[PDB]
């Protein structure tokens, strides 16, 4: 029942696209339009307020709760009668905004009948049909704008927050109880070529900012800040945003990724963690002509301590002497198979040797692995473990997992090493930051070629997701010196964040089994650093130069699944009992999102058990699917051509009877069957089993939590 | 709501009662034919003694010339874990023959191939049981049999610390009630599949029995057959018809 | 019940053995002391032996009148008893090894039969 009047008026307002407050670089300027933007002014509309740094051509961030009365009111003063249209309820079509054919009374278009230079006040409210209460965030925000031309009623400015939070633990202004901070977020697209002035300027600025001249996102550590995830496009137009570094805790699950259309109504809220500069990654594939780059500045301020703890809780440590070792190693690895099933003749007689007199043999393709001991030549065995290819292998991560990455370059370029959203140490770098401070505190991960360097950190309780989600997330790791051309030349993985299932130095998966993944990257050789190995360099034909064709582009653009472009050497036969976590990945030049079919399969997810699934970029999609069929399908997909005639997959699942391992060949074992000794699920230990873990020889502390209590 | 009730006096013979010679029990057995009594493990090892009586519906009281079923010896079980719980299903060797009477009727032997139509389909199930695995507190005089339905398996390994295999899942409420530890230790499970009745369910206890409300551990002897045959056509015909039918074989189940 | 640090002093419980209320107060003869047992009817004597008190010290804070506030005793063993398989003696902890073992608590071995 709480007044939220506010005080909006459009105008326009020659906005530069670059915050240039010095009089400098405005006779050369290269941004002079127009934008007619929400503005926010006083009551009886005196002065204009100054509005955030952060809102550009953002409007006023508009905040209720629930079943409180807004009675806005709304000035035009552009050009055209505009109007606002939100996203309530009680609202009815006298003051809804909308101008169409409503089939109506004509008296119900007062409220888009709002002159440039006359006052209107919208008589608004919400029911309490509004408030989640439960296990979403307690705002829900809102999108108000002009249904007048969606075209200009965007591109112009012509967009608003709007919040509508839980009454309770939300003071006044959008800001929570514990939460001391209220970060409001907006990454949009605007058209200038398709707008009222038309002026050909297609450009991608977010909230009027190129370059990633937007103003950077600041706040010292030892308090609770709150974000809300808004920001519309164009229209089908998406943003992959990431949080390095800093993990969120979208709809009260720690998340570090948000990749959806059309500003959905959702915000998040986390806690700090040492000073520093973070960095938020903007990388979008298909909006980076113009430029949209964030970072974090985290300082200091002492206000509050916490009861984190460090390490566990009195029970699990496992302090092992296991780094992994990584040698960006040029080994001969090509898009077709070593030895191919299916005959990948567009590749084998074409570019992996000396056939048609193309490339050659030796290539430089840099792949990201995983060695047993300190020789970086050879890892557990000689080639590679098939079952990744050129992928990065299987690493799980623990309570002081010793992630010291000792990464030795040894090919053409300084590589480095960077998992999605993971928190280091002040001394080593291992993520694509600009924090250069004192000798103390600084981070460099340029690894020239034949020099060594670790990245020593130790991952412990503060590093694990929540308890309701799946056991090991799935973070996609790629190198942190270069963004999109690393990609392409095979230096891509995936890391396991785990939860609290710490019981070895290894780590038991209870209650899991092995892992199925399936990655789908289209890349081109001239998006990859190495594209000299190609057609000028390493080549052996300079009288006939294979480019400016469409032959060797498309003999480029390839889908390559676990190394392998044509088809894989595994098949998806699994059998009963078969608690694994699939997991899916679909990087390359895209921003939408990708979806697959499958006909005869499904799984299980939510709580339920759907039949196709979406993945996104940036981040990696993790999913605990059990597979019981008994049969064969296909598993294509419903596209245009290049994606839906060759995307399928042959295998044969069955289980007879109960996981088929009687008379056929598969690593499981229901048993079942005649055991006069020692089988499978045979757990008789002399001293005791199992139980929770193994912190002495029978554990006498009982506290046994699953994160800071 | 269907509650604890108690078993009736005329389809229930399914309960062995395995007690001392003093007045004392431990746990109970599964009646089917008349060389084999499928109970617990535990039921004997770090126990006591055994002594098993057919058609005894009260420990207190007696029904008259029925109970009468004495075990001479006994073994144990190969994959029976004795810190934790799996497979623990164990073979009474009685010493005297008994006839089918009214409180003992035999059932049909079990079969690999109830192991894909039973767990579908019947999704509830019966425990009999005089009450000896939760024997704190609840120990009553009648023989009760209550009812408790079917989970999915992925509710399963979680209702307890100790990972649970295929051999064992839930047969019980969810997380409300007291559907646990249910009659004596070794108690039959058996669910009316069709027109014949097949046992499919051992009641144990895993670090006791407090406050397990979630789910119940019940096995499943359609993977036991290939115990339950080496354990009768490898020991031969019965020597002195049921001595010890056969008491005289290896600790592991042969 | 009772305790036992060493061989000498034999610490016990106060409220068995003062009471004015009850008007019985006994000397240094009839306060006997068995250490040792599993049973009560049986009785041998290659695995145990029958102690004897002669010395008793009262409490300085014996103000049980209120809601009895460190009702401890304290006598003495002059019997040069030795120490076997049915007897164990124990130590005792100090400071300098619980100075922040607040998130704990563990428990002891209190046995006996049906004496309460």
């Amino acid at each position: 029942a709480q007044l939220r009047q506010f005080y909006v008026a459009a105008q326009g307002i020659s906005w530069s696209y670059r915050p240039e407050p010095t009089n400098s670089s405005l006779n050369l300027s290269v941004t002079s339009f127009k934008k007619i933007v929400y503005r926010e002014y006083e009551p009886y509309f005196k002065k204009e307020k100054p509005q955030s740094t952060i809102s550009g051509l953002l409007g006023p961030t508009l905040y209720a709760e629930v079943g409180d009365i807004i009675k806005v009111h709304f000035k035009n003063k552009a050009d055209k009668p505009l109007s606002i249209h939100p996203q309530g309820i009680r609202y009815s079509k006298l003051s809804e905004g909308a101008s169409y054919l409503d089939h109506t009374f004509p008296a119900e278009k007062m409220d888009d009948a709002v002159a440039p230079g006359r006052e209107y006040t919208y008589e608004w409210s919400i029911s309490e049909d509004s408030g989640p209460t439960h296990d979403d965030p307690p705002c829900l925000t809102h999108i108000y704008y002009s249904h007048e031309n969606l075209i200009e009623d965007f591109n112009s400015g012509l967009i608003g927050p709007l919040l509508i939070c839980k009454k309770g633990t939300l003071t006044e202004g959008g800001t929570q109880k514990t939460f001391d901070k209220q970060i409001v977020l907006l990454f949009a697209v605007f058209d200038e070529s398709k707008s009222w002035s038309q002026s050909s300027s297609l450009m991608y600025t977010v909230n009027g900012y190129v370059n990633g001249t937007m103003p950077d996102i600041t706040v010292c550590a030892h308090d609770h800040i709150s974000w809300h995830l808004l920001g519309m496009s164009s229209g089908p137009e998406l943003f992959s945003i990431h949080f390095n570094g800093q993990v969120l805790e979208q709809n009260h699950h720690k998340v570090s990724a948000i990749t959806l259309v059309s500003a959905t109504s959702t915000t998040a809220n986390m806690t700090v963690g040492p000073e520093g500069k973070w960095i938020i990654s903007s990388l979008t594939p298909k909006h980076l002509q113009a430029g949209m780059q964030a970072y974090i500045d985290i300082k200091n301020c002492p206000k509050k301590t916490r009861n984190l703890k460090k390490i566990t809780r009195e029970q699990r440590r496992h302090m092992k002497r296991w780094e992994y070792f990584i040698a960006a190693e040029e080994v001969i690895w090509d898009y077709a198979p070593v030895i191919p099933a299916n005959m990948d003749k567009k590749y084998r007689s074409q570019h992996l040797d000396n056939f048609s007199n193309q490339i050659g043999k030796h290539y430089k393709k840099v792949m990201y692995t995983q060695y047993e001991d300190e020789s970086f030549t050879k890892h557990t065995v000689n080639p590679n473990m098939k079952e990744d290819g050129i992928l990065g292998p299987i690493i799980r991560a623990q309570v002081r997992d010793t992630l010291k990455i000792v990464f030795k370059n040894m090919a053409s370029r300084p590589y480095s090493i960077y998992p999605h959203g993971v928190t280091f140490s002040p001394y080593e770098d291992e993520v694509n930051s600009s924090f250069t401070s004192g000798r103390n505190n600084t981070m460099i991960r340029a690894v020239q070629p034949g020099e060594t360097y670790t990245y020593k950190w130790n991952i412990l309780e503060f590093d694990e997701p929540t308890e309701n989600d799946a056991q090991c997330l799935t973070r996609p790791y790629y190198s942190d010196v270069d963004i999109m051309r690393d990609i392409a030349s095979g230096l891509i993985g995936l890391l396991l964040i785990c939860k609290s299932r710490s019981l070895d130095r290894r780590g038991i998966q209870r209650a899991a089994d092995i892992e199925q993944q399936a990655v789908f990257a289209v890349f081109d050789e001239n998006k990859s650093w190495y594209l000299e190995d190609n057609i000028n360099k390493f080549c052996e034909n300079p009288d006939e130069v294979k480019r400016d064709d469409p032959k060797f582009y498309e003999s480029n653009i390839m889908s390559t699944i676990n190394g392998y472009v044509p088809e894989s050497i595994t098949t998806l036969g699994f059998c009963f009992d078969d608690t694994v976590q699939w997991h899916f990945c679909s990087v390359g030049t895209q921003n939408e999102i990708l979806t697959i079919h499958f006909t005869g399969h499904s799984f299980i997810y939510g709580k339920r058990h759907e039949d196709t699934l979406t993945l996104f970029p940036m981040r990696g999609e993790s999913v605990t699917v059990t597979m019981d069929n008994v049969g064969t399908w296909m598993l294509t997909s419903m596209n245009s051509s290049p994606r839906s005639k060759k995307l399928r997959l042959k295998f044969r699942d069955v289980k007879c009877i109960p996981d088929d391992d009687e008379d056929s060949y598969e690593i499981f074992e229901p048993p079942e069957s005649t055991v006069m000794a020692t089988r499978k699920m045979h757990d008789r230990l002399e001293p005791e089993d199992e139980e929770s873990d193994a912190d002495y020889d029978y554990q006498n502390r009982l506290a046994a939590a699953l994160g800071i209590r | 709501i269907v509650g604890g009730q108690e078993c009736k006096d005329g389809e229930c013979p399914w309960q062995a009662l395995l007690i001392n010679e003093e007045n004392e029990g431990f746990c109970g057995g599964t009646i089917l034919s008349e060389f084999y009594i499928l109970t617990a493990a535990h039921c004997l090892y770090q126990a006591k003694r055994f002594k098993v009586r057919v058609g005894d519906r009260n420990t207190e009281q007696e029904e008259g010339g029925e109970a009468v079923h004495e075990v001479e010896v006994v073994i144990k079980h190969n994959r029976f874990t004795k810190e934790t719980y799996d497979f623990d299903i164990a073979v009474l060797r009685l010493k005297t023959p008994i006839t089918f009477r009214m409180n003992v009727a035999p059932a049909c032997l079990p079969e690999r191939d109830w192991a894909e139509s039973t767990l579908m389909t019947q999704k509830t199930g019966i425990v009999s049981g005089f009450g000896r695995t939760h024997e704190k507190g609840r120990q009553s005089t009648r023989l009760k049999m209550l009812e408790v339905p079917y989970v999915d398996r992925n509710s399963c390994k979680l209702s307890s610390s100790f990972i649970i295999t295929q051999n064992m899942f839930c047969a019980g409420y969810d997380t409300k009630q007291e559907d646990a530890c249910q009659g004596d230790a070794g108690g039959p499970h058996v669910t009316r599949f069709k027109d014949t009745y097949f046992v499919t369910g051992i009641v144990s206890w895993g670090e006791g029995c407090a406050r397990k409300g979630k789910y119940g551990i019940y096995t499943k002897v359609t993977a036991f057959l290939k115990w339950i045959d080496r354990s009768m056509k490898t020991r031969g015909l019965p020597k002195a018809k049921s001595h010890a039918p056969e008491v005289i074989t290896s600790s592991p189940l042969k | 019940g009772a305790s036992l640090i060493s061989d000498r002093w034999v610490l016990t419980a106060a409220h068995c053995l003062l009471y004015p209320p009850w008007d019985k107060n006994f000397t240094e003869n009839d306060l006997l002391v068995r250490i040792g047992k599993h049973s009560r009817t049986r009785y041998e004597r290659n695995i145990e032996k029958i102690s004897m008190l002669e010395k008793i010290y009262i409490h300085p804070r014996y103000n049980w009148r209120e809601n009895l506030d460190r009702d401890i005793a304290l006598m003495k063993l002059k019997k040069p008893v030795a120490f076997s398989d049915y007897i164990h003696p124990v130590c005792l902890p100090d400071r300098e090894t619980a100075a922040s073992l607040l998130q704990a608590g563990y428990k002891g071995r209190v046995t006996g039969w049906g004496n309460l």
